[PDB]
């Protein structure tokens, strides 16, 4: 049960490949629903499920 | 505006003698910047010797 950066969020949280552009803070989706973050400690793109 | 002013580029290859293209340019963002302050008018600036 997540909470990046004052995003809160219950998901899976994995690796992942998808590439932001750096300014970006969230991913996401058709449904505008969250997708991909970026661990703002370490810059990674985690996926969300 | 909403605080953020940001910069957007790009660098293109054009044969013709002046005017634009019918290709599109596709900017990113470069810096999305704490501004604040608004601005009524502009000028640009030179490089002469």
């Amino acid at each position: 049960n997540f909470n990046f950066n004052g995003l809160t969020g219950t998901g899976v949280l994995t690796e992942s490949n998808k590439k932001f552009l750096p300014f970006q803070q969230f991913g996401r989706d058709i449904a505008d629903t969250t997708d991909a973050v970026r661990d703002p400690q370490t810059l990674e793109i985690l996926d969300i499920t | 505006i909403d605080g953020y002013f940001k910069i957007y580029s790009k660098h293109t290859p054009i044969n013709l003698v002046r005017d634009l293209p019918q290709g599109f340019s596709a900017l990113e963002p470069l810096v999305d910047l704490p501004i604040g302050i608004n601005i009524t008018r502009f000028q640009t600036l030179l490089a002469l010797h």
